[PDB]
């Protein structure tokens, strides 16, 4: 069903999917960074004989949502204890050394204590930029205890990293795992997110959905269908979901499956933004129904896609897959 | 083969973060509007009276026609009177009369005359008028009207000749009305469904973007909204009313959609396909605008409690600072 729409969505998808050059550059930089970080970890451990508990891909790299033009890559560095400024500086410094064990490529390494992160930039033009977020599962526990009216007993270094930044990093990690478990193997889901991600860029009305809210919206709307859908139909269903008023102020909103406290993944939209997005999706739906999906996709009418880079060989994770 | 998104089919997948706002006022307004629209006791009594008298005469003609040439197979009460979806100010009931014979204009006029004269013989003081029409004939008192929709038994339909016989379209629609009434009695005999349909009829009058929706489509839509849902209870009226707007807005009746399958036809007829593509677009875009207006608390305007509101579907409106731009035509002629 919707053969012409499938064609247009897939053509649009090709137009936004990264070039092989971009993907090779990403693979290179991610792999170098992961390998260098493992070396940093080994070195810390030997210097102790744990401190660093692993490196996880999050965001666009994890989810396979890179598009032509993306320069920003993300990893999460998990620490056994709440990370400190001392650990951040230690890691950033030794990283520069460990990188030379895997590549001669020059990388600018900038730590940002405020962001609880290390930013690495390559020398390509434009340069890729990979942000390493330092956090620990302990930051969430502490925050949870406080909210639960418990008292913290922690001999804290005077330089624990910003708990808010570190909480956001654990959140992105939750999202990545959730994405691999739920969205990845949902037919057409990744393809549709890629295309709607581009739409959010092209059409500022849709901007506020970019990222996690869009991912959630697509998986939920598509996943509620009683059967697998090709890309044309799947995109239409996302439009129908929005057209129904789901993000309007009195709608259910989009319940965040990665937060213990009930959270609306779109709760940050103000009333006018909800109104505009709803009206826009409404119009897009009818455009699609009446043979003009190409207008929604910003294209002229025409006359396993999910894995962009190989999973880490350095930090190999157990692959979860949305049930057949 | 595509089933458009409907929140109420998959609520469990979209859990609320915070409870739905209080819709006590909306619920009250829906009932008040229903009460405003519902036939008053005088109307109810006069239509009951006229329908009963006519139905009795016809029943008798069925058992004891004697000399009368126009032989009747069956008589059925159908339409709004039978479904309980009548509106005040339109005090009209429909009966379908199935003739055993070929429905000629002449036979129809003879039957109309025969029925009204039986009534006048029984009660000379009651002034009635009987006029024949396209679909049969009608009998009116000062207060009420009963339309007799004539049709015939199946043999006679494939045996029809456009020459002297009522149009086939008319004979088929009368037969469909019997099917609809039967379906309704068995499937839609719930208070909230009848009330919602009355309200939808009113909505359609006040927002002519909904003009292409037919009474049968409204019956099915009202039934769907209230009854078709995993709570396994009728949805509450405020919820079903919003749902009607949401499912139209989400393209229940757009190209590609399964829409609603006609339960009174074979085999899988999509009821909304009686509408042109252009009309489908318009019904959808009108619902899309109203969906948004409802979300901004415009229920009283939508319900017709604040005068004319039809401009809300065509003009920009503002709601506590939020600017609403009506959904606009997407359909293009080929």
């Amino acid at each position: 069903i919707f053969v012409n729409d499938d064609r247009h969505v897939m053509a649009k998808h090709s137009s936004v999917y990264p070039t092989q050059e971009e993907l090779e550059a990403v693979q290179n930089m991610v792999s170098h960074t992961e390998r260098a970080l493992k070396a940093v970890s080994d070195w810390i451990d030997e210097q102790e004989k744990r401190t660093l508990r692993g490196v996880m891909r999050v965001g666009l790299v994890a989810k396979g949502l890179l598009l032509k033009g993306d320069l920003d890559l993300e990893l999460v560095l998990l620490c056994k204890e709440k990370p400190t400024t001392a650990l951040l500086d230690k890691v950033a410094d030794n990283l520069a050394i460990q990188l030379t064990t895997v590549t001669e490529d020059k990388y600018e390494i900038l730590q940002s204590v405020d962001d609880a992160a290390i930013v690495i930039k390559n020398t390509k033009e434009p340069p890729l930029s990979l942000t390493i977020h330092l956090t620990s599962p302990v930051v969430r526990e502490e925050m949870e205890k406080v909210l639960a009216g418990e008292t913290l007993s922690v001999n804290d270094p005077p330089d624990v990293l910003d708990r808010q930044k570190c909480l956001a990093a654990l959140a992105s990690l939750r999202h990545a795992k959730w994405f691999q478990a739920r969205a990845n193997g949902l037919k057409s889901c990744v393809i549709v997110i890629r295309v709607l991600r581009d739409l959010c860029t092209r059409v500022p009305t849709w901007g506020p959905l970019r990222g996690w809210p869009l991912e959630l919206l697509c998986e939920k709307s598509i996943g509620t269908a009683n059967r697998p859908m090709g890309a044309g139909e799947a995109l239409r269903r996302v439009l129908e979901c929005l057209a129904s008023g789901i993000v309007m102020p009195d709608g259910s909103g989009i319940y965040d499956p990665c937060e213990k406290e009930a959270t609306d993944a779109i709760g940050h939209l103000d009333r006018q933004q909800r109104e505009d997005i709803t009206q826009s999706a409404q119009h897009a739906l009818r455009l699609a129904a009446f043979g003009q999906l190409h207008k929604v996709l910003g294209m002229d009418p025409l006359p396993d896609y999910t894995v962009q880079i190989p999973p880490s060989t350095t930090y190999a994770i157990t692959p979860m897959k949305r049930p057949m | 083969s595509h089933i458009p998104f409907d929140f109420y089919l998959c609520e469990m997948a979209f859990p609320r973060v915070k409870p739905a706002p209080d819709e006590t006022s909306f619920s009250e307004a829906l009932l008040k509007r229903n009460q405003d629209l519902a036939p008053n006791s005088a109307e109810q009594a006069s239509i009951l009276s006229l329908v009963t008298k006519i139905n009795n005469v016809i029943d008798n003609l069925i058992v004891a026609p004697g000399t009368f040439e126009v032989q009747i197979e069956e008589v059925r009460q159908v339409g709004s009177y039978k479904k309980g979806t009548m509106t005040t100010g339109h005090n009209v009931a429909d009966l379908v009369v199935i003739l055993k014979i070929l429905p000629t204009l002449e036979a129809v006029a003879a039957l109309g005359n025969k029925v009204v004269e039986s009534l006048r013989a029984q009660d000379p003081s009651e002034v009635l008028t009987m006029l024949t029409n396209e679909t049969g004939f009608e009998i009116s008192s000062s207060d009420a009207t009963v339309k007799i929709l004539i049709t015939t038994v199946p043999p006679n339909l494939r045996k029809l000749d456009p020459e002297l016989h009522l149009d086939i379209k008319v004979l088929q629609s009368a037969l469909a009305a019997i099917r609809h009434a039967r379906w309704f009695e068995e499937n839609a005999s719930q208070s909230t469904v009848k009330v919602l349909i009355r309200l939808l009829k009113d909505l359609r009058i006040r927002f002519p973007g909904f003009e292409p929706l037919t009474p049968w489509i409204l019956d099915l839509l009202g039934h769907y909204a209230v009854m078709n849902n995993p709570t396994r209870q009728p949805l509450a009226l405020n919820v079903a009313y919003r749902r009607c707007l949401q499912i139209l807005a989400a393209g229940l009746f757009l190209p590609g959609s399964v829409g609603i399958t006609d339960p009174c036809e074979s085999g899988n007829f999509r009821v909304h396909t009686v509408m042109t593509l252009e009309q489908q677009d318009m019904v959808c875009y009108t619902a899309q605008t109203l969906v948004r207006i409802l979300s901004h608390g415009g229920f009283r305007k939508i319900l017709g409690q604040e005068g004319d509101a039809s401009y809300l579907a065509s003009e920009i409106s503002t709601w506590d600072g939020v600017i609403v731009t009506p959904s606009e035509k997407a359909y293009e002629k080929p």
